[PDB]
């Protein structure tokens, strides 16, 4: 509080660029952690399809999977229209 | 001035606007006036493999549309 | 096939350029003529003779360095993985290497040339 | 020797790229994946000794589907008679192999 | 095997001999090994390409990074020599014998 | 004959180049190359005729003597001059090159520049105005503009 | 064989690991060594490959220049040798150059194994997959693939680059 | 669409080439047309030396480098 | 077709050099309160034509010590590279389209650097050895600052190509998401073009000619075009990379005048830049790139890498 505080403030006075590289750097390696759109990043990337979606074959008692791209069931992209 | 900088510099506008023009000409020539297809990927690449071979000429800037389908 | 085109296409005019060079003007050579340059007085010694270079572990470094951009080039791509906070650690960790690299050398005197 | 720690730990450090048939991003095949995936199962649990005999055809097909000196061999053949055959004219190769083919979609 | 196949190897196998006969330069050595990794290099790239191994494509760029540690080393070394006798020749690494 | 006008031409396009792009070497000696500064000096402004100065021999036209030559400088002259590709034009400013001038009768004097080079343009004075040396050099272009080296081939 | 661009950029390859092969002067090895590199980005942008070997080029271009800095400084070699200014130097050339021509001759006419195995020919067109799929580019995928699947990878990587910084430091530092 | 146009265009391809390899080889004596190269009886993709290996160069190079060579 | 655009091309570049050679001169003359180049046609719009004809008219010189098939060929691979720079560039359209734009122009800058360096070898002349050293110090200077700059302003972009930057700054500039950066590659692109303050390889002051001391006549003019071009190139590279104009399909005419003028004043910035300040002694610049650059550099990477995942704005290109 007393000691650290005079030796930034002396590292500012002589070495502005490197103050400025390890704040940088110190944010960049912090605030991803404490963000609440990196999940929505990660959920971003998992939308996008790249690769044909394999229809499954239909034994009876699949309530959960559509039987047409339309139909109710499925994953829902609204989230990320109005994002 | 400081205004006689002006004829070199617009000699040297004049010269650089032709490489762009240019080039957007013979791309509209060439393709038939719309645009050269671009294919950074495979599927893309097929598409125009595939145009060029539906259109009865072997160009694939020559489009076919609802008048195929008789 | 293009790009082959375009590389000949410039190699071909740079190529008639320089023979255009030597092959227009009236050309007289003699020996005076020809000699090495160094301010009107005829050298010393000779430019084969060993320079030294205060610089060379500066260098290596850039040597080392080169590869460390290498493997940060196909860092654009690997943004797309659904593994963001795996892909995030390793080139924070990469880069923070990389950085450990520079002080350790910065510390130790290694960026100062040689006397 | 050979240390197998990361079968005790369960870690996986390196044998996600020992083969092609193993989870390659995108779900991206390998060229050869449906032969090595037969190879593979073939010899699973049998042993080295076993494996190199009694799995010897899966193990050949996939080596042919890797550098196909198979079917470079019957392709070179096919393309010597046929111009031993148009050498002295008793060929004639039909139009579509000469360019002129009716394309499809 | 293709061709390239082959001229690869081959080239391979020049860089090999190469480097196996000393001819008075050390950094001539250091060359052929150099030449060696990029022979290397395009072999394997070649074959991962060819056989659509999607998660080998990484293992050439590793490949050249080893390279290069070792290039750096053998650099470093030469230097060395240089500063005890002026010359970079293998003759006056002769103090050590058999 | 249409060869004569042909050669004619193209030696009047080649002597124009010459003329206009003329490189000094960037080479004084003593007291009259602070006059030939002030040539290059924004009142007169030798760049503005075509005129640029050129350190390297090789990449220079026209070397300018401007001061005295002595004898232990007179190889080291002798040699930059012959190292500048052809074509290439001396002129002798100042009293000092043209003919010894105030250092005539002195035993570490080249008594003028002619014993060790060829010169074509002698500027009179000690030192030369900026303007004596701009006309000189104007009288070095005029003198270009005159030559004929494609007529003499083709007559020869 | 179409167009032979595969075989010429190869047959090149090998040319200029010949000439630096050869033991002439450290500037002369560079040059063969930059010709190499480039006909080698060549061959593997033929494949597929272009970023590797962009990346290839790259590394070796400013390696090379390294190696230029430290010849004029340590291998100047007052008269410096080409390959013909020197008798071994010029044999060996000559030697690889025929010892090329010869095998690419017995390869071609002939179908003859040199240590492993034969070879036919006909082009490298034949070896190919006729993949017709995807937004993306297999290559950009595999090797972005670093990043999440090969962590162990960029961790002893990592640590050789920063070893490898430590290790020059001692090692020149003398006294 | 283009799965089924596809998998019709590389038959199509295979049978004419099949039909020629039979045109071809008359008289050979011990040569089976048709015979395959794998031990395995499931369907194995063309090498595409084996699809334009009868074919022009023009077609050839299209096929190969078509794709890399277009900027 | 192509020869023609390749042609196209390649002759309006040499045209614009020859006259930014007037422009230059210009500038600086009513910087320094004198007028330049006004005798040789009007507005002195005729001295590139009297410079070029008064160069390849004039004898060039081969020294005998020098090694002869070098020194041909390094000016023939700087003007050859000089041109070629210009092939992947959109303007709206590039006459090559790679997927890899940026790393192909960053390599071959690095194949350029070679033709200074074997013209120092070469030239045999202890004046012709210290440029090129000088030139492989300022190399090592700046390609891993100048590299992961553009790593870095290109996360945003999502791709090496250099097409989706028009894309990318559809609505604004980049200059207005990475100025800090922007400023770094500007000095960098000083350091790889060799202009003052950076210009050290040819240093009049202290070298008399640098590395080319020993080229006269053709050789000379044809590194003297490869330098300006390359000066023209990098400059429209910083235009495209960070000043993204709009583009209408439709209308490619309006997105080439507004790069056009970028470009223009990007390089009448380097004029500008010229007259103002004295050369950088060799090492202060290595020094400059390395223990100033490189630290806000890495540390900007860092933060260029974490923001799109911390605000969820990957770009799409996979
Ligand atoms: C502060 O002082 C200084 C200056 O200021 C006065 C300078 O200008 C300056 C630079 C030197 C100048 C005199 C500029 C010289 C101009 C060039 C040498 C002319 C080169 C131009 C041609 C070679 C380009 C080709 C000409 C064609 C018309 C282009 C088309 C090509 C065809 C194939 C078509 C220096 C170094 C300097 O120190
Ligand atoms: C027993 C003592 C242990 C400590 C001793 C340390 C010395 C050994 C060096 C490090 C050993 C740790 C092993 C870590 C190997 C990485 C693999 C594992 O951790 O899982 C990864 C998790 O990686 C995470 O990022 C955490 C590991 C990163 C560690 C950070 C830095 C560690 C470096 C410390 C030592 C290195 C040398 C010294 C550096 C200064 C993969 O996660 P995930 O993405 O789900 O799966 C991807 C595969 N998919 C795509 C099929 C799903
Ligand atoms: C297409 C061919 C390309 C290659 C060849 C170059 C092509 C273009 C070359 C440039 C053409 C014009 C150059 C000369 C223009 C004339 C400029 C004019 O001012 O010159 C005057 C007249 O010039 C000469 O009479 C003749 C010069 C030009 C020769 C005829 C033109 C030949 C080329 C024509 C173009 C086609 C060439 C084809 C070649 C294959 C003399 O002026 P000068 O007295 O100093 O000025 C003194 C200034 N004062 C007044 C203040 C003192
Ligand atoms: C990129 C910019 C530059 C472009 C490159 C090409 C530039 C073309 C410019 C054309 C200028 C006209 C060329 C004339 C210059 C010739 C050089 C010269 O002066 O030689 C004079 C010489 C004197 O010799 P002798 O009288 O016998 O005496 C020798 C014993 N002491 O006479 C000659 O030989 C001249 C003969 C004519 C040469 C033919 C020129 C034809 C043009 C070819 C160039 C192609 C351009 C396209
Ligand atoms: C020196 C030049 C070497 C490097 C050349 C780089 C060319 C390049 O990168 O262009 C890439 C271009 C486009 O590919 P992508 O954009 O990635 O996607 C294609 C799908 N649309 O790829 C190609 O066109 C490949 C075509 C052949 C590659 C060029 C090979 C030429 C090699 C030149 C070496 C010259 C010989 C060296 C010594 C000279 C004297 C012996
Ligand atoms: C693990 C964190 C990683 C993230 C941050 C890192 C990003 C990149 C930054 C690092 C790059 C390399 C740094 C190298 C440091 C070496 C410093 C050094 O040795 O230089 C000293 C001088 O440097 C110093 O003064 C000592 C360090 C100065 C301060 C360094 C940072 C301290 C903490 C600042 C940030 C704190 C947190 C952020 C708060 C900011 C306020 C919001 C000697 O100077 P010379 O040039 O050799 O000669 C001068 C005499 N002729
Ligand atoms: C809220 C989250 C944000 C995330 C972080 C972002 C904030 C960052 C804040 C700081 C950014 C500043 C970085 C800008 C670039 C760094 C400059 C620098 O520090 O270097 C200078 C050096 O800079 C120079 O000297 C430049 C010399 C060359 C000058 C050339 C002409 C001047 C510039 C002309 C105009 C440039 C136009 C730039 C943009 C062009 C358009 C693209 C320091 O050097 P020294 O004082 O010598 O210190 C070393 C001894 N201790
Ligand atoms: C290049 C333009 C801007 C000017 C500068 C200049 C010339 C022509 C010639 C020279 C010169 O400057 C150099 C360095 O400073 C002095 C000082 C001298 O006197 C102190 C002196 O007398 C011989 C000679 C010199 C050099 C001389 O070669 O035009
Ligand atoms: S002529 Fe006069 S002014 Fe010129 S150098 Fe001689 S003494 Fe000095």
């Amino acid at each position: 509080a007393g000691r650290i505080a005079s030796f930034l403030k002396n590292a500012w006075a002589k070495e502005p660029v490197l103050v400025a590289s390890f704040a940088i750097g110190g944010l960049a390696i912090i605030l991803p952690s404490l963000s609440p759109y990196t999940n929505y990043a990660i959920r971003i990337n998992r939308a996008t399809p790249y690769n044909y979606p394999v229809p499954l074959r239909d034994d009876g008692n699949m309530p959960d999977v559509p039987s047409h791209p339309q139909d109710p069931q499925g994953p829902s992209l609204e989230w990320l229209k109005n994002l | 001035m400081w205004f006689e900088i002006l004829p070199g510099i617009a000699v040297m506008a004049a010269c650089l606007f032709i490489p762009g023009m240019a080039t957007a000409h013979i791309h509209k020539f060439t393709n038939g006036g719309k645009e050269k297809r671009v294919a950074h990927f495979s599927y893309q690449w097929n598409l125009m493999e595939r145009d060029r071979r539906i259109s009865g000429v072997n160009r694939y800037h020559v489009t076919k549309g609802l008048e195929n389908i008789d | 096939m293009n790009i082959m085109l375009t590389l000949l296409t410039n190699v071909t005019l740079a190529s008639l350029l320089v023979l255009i060079a030597f092959w227009l003007p009236q050309l007289n050579a003699y020996s005076e003529k020809t000699s090495p340059y160094e301010c009107g007085f005829d050298p010393m010694g000779s430019a084969r003779l060993p320079f030294s270079m205060k610089f060379f572990l500066v260098a290596i470094t850039f040597l080392l360095f080169d590869l460390e951009i290498a493997l940060l080039l196909p860092l654009p791509w690997a943004s797309q993985t659904n593994n963001l906070k795996t892909m995030l650690t390793m080139a924070l960790f990469l880069l923070i290497l990389l950085a450990a690299s520079l002080a350790y050398e910065w510390t130790q005197k290694g960026l100062e040339w040689a006397e | 020797p050979f240390f197998d720690v990361q079968k005790r730990l369960g870690l996986d450090l390196d044998r996600w790229m020992t083969i092609q048939s193993a989870e390659q991003p995108h779900k991206i095949p390998g060229r050869c994946h449906a032969f090595e995936k037969e190879w593979i199962e073939c010899a699973h649990g049998i042993g080295g000794i076993r494996a190199e005999k009694e799995c010897k055809i899966e193990f050949d097909d996939f080596v042919e589907c890797l550098l196909r000196q198979k079917t470079m061999k019957r392709l070179s053949a096919i393309k010597r008679q046929r111009d031993k055959l148009i050498k002295e004219g008793k060929y004639t190769p039909p139009p579509h192999h000469l360019g002129k083919e009716d394309p499809r979609p | 095997m293709p061709l390239v196949y082959m001229n690869i190897i081959m080239a391979f196998a020049i860089a090999l001999a190469g480097l196996l006969m000393y001819r008075s330069h050390l950094m001539s050595s250091l060359l052929c090994l150099e030449g060696m990794m990029l022979s290397l290099f395009i072999m394997s790239t070649l074959i991962i390409l060819n056989t659509h191994f999607t998660l080998a494509n990484m293992m050439p760029i590793i490949l050249l990074v080893f390279a290069a540690c070792e290039a750096a080393l053998g650099l470093s070394l030469l230097v060395m020599v240089s500063n005890t006798y002026g010359t970079d020749y293998v003759q006056n690494l002769n103090l050590l014998q058999c | 004959s249409r060869g004569e006008y042909v050669v004619a031409k193209l030696d009047d396009l080649v002597n124009w180049a010459r003329r206009s792009s003329l490189w000094p070497m960037t080479f004084g000696l003593a007291c009259c190359a602070v006059e030939m500064m002030h040539m290059a000096a924004p009142r007169y402004d030798m760049d503005r005729f075509g005129v640029v100065f050129r350190a390297s021999p090789r990449q220079s036209d026209v070397m300018i003597v401007a001061g005295t030559l002595t004898n232990k400088m007179a190889p080291a002259l002798r040699k930059v001059y012959d190292q500048m590709p052809e074509p290439r034009y001396v002129v002798s400013m100042g009293s000092c090159a043209n003919g010894g001038g105030y250092y005539h009768y002195s035993y570490s004097v080249v008594r003028g520049c002619d014993r060790i080079v060829p010169v074509d343009i002698y500027v009179p004075g000690c030192p030369p105005t900026a303007e004596a040396l701009l006309y000189g050099i104007l009288q070095l272009q005029r003198k270009i503009k005159r030559e004929k080296r494609l007529r003499i081939w083709y007559r020869r | 064989m179409t167009m032979y661009i595969a075989f010429i950029l190869s047959t090149i390859f090998v040319i200029g690991f010949v000439g630096f092969s050869s033991k002439p002067s450290p500037i002369y090895g560079g040059l063969g060594l930059i010709v190499s590199g480039g006909v080698g980005c060549g061959i593997v942008l033929n494949f597929g490959g272009s970023f590797l070997g962009l990346m290839v080029f790259l590394i070796y271009l400013g390696g090379m220049l390294v190696v230029f800095g430290y010849t004029t400084a340590m291998a100047t070699e007052m008269y410096p040798e080409v390959w013909v200014s020197n008798k071994t130097v010029f044999g060996a050339f000559v030697s690889g150059l025929m010892m090329e021509f010869c095998m690419v001759y017995y390869a071609l006419k002939e179908e003859e194994v040199e240590i492993i195995f034969k070879f036919n020919g006909l082009g490298d067109w034949v070896i190919y997959d006729t993949g017709d799929s995807g937004f993306f580019s297999e290559e950009a995928m595999g090797i972005a693939a670093l990043y999440s699947y090969g962590t162990w990878l960029v961790i002893v990587t990592g640590w050789s680059l920063l070893i490898g910084v430590v290790v020059i430091m001692e090692i020149t530092r003398g006294n | 669409l283009f799965q089924a146009e596809k998998d019709r265009r590389v038959l199509q391809m295979l049978r004419e080439n099949l039909e020629e390899e039979a045109i071809i080889m008359k008289d050979v004596p011990d040569w089976k047309v048709g015979e395959s190269v794998f031990h395995t009886t499931r369907w194995v993709t063309p090498m595409m030396g084996e699809l334009y290996g009868l074919r022009t160069n023009e077609e050839i190079l299209s096929a190969t480098y078509g794709f890399i060579w277009y900027t | 077709m192509f020869m023609i655009n390749i042609l196209s091309l390649i002759i309006p570049i040499l045209l614009a050099v020859a006259f930014l050679t007037l422009v230059e001169r210009k500038v600086l003359g009513y910087m320094q309160l004198r007028k330049g180049p006004n005798v040789v046609g009007p507005y002195g719009l005729l001295q590139p034509i009297a410079d070029a004809l008064k160069l390849f008219t004039k004898e060039p010189l081969r020294p005998a010590t020098s090694s002869i098939s070098m020194f041909i060929i390094a000016p023939i691979l700087a003007l050859s590279l000089a041109l070629t720079m210009w092939v992947p560039l959109p303007m709206p359209y590039p006459l090559i389209n790679m997927n890899l734009g940026v790393l192909f122009m960053l390599a071959m800058s690095s194949l350029a650097v070679y033709s200074i360096l074997w013209s120092g070898w070469a030239s045999n002349s202890k004046y012709a050895l210290i440029g090129a050293l000088r030139a492989v110090a300022q190399t090592i200077s700046y390609e891993v600052t100048l590299a992961i700059i553009l790593l870095s302003v290109l996360l945003m972009n999502g791709s090496y190509t250099l097409s989706t930057l028009i894309t990318t700054q559809e609505h604004i500039w980049m200059i207005f998401t990475s100025w800090p950066l922007a400023m770094m590659w500007f000095i960098s692109t000083l350091a790889e073009t060799n202009r003052a303050p950076f210009d050290l390889t040819e240093g009049e002051s202290e070298l008399v000619s640098g590395f080319n001391v020993e080229y006269a006549a053709g050789p000379f003019a044809m590194f003297f075009m490869a330098e300006y071009a390359n000066i023209i190139m990098m400059n429209a590279f910083t235009a495209i990379l960070f000043l993204g104009a709009s583009h209408d399909p439709h209308t490619p005419e309006l997105y080439t005048i507004n790069f056009v003028l970028k470009t223009l004043a990007l390089t009448i910035t380097f004029l500008w830049i010229r007259a103002s300040y004295p050369r950088f002694r060799y090492d202060q610049l290595m020094h400059l790139l390395w223990k100033s650059f490189l630290p806000l550099t890495l540390a900007l990477c860092m933060w260029h890498i974490s923001l799109p995942i911390m605000t969820a704005s990957i770009p799409p290109q996979s």
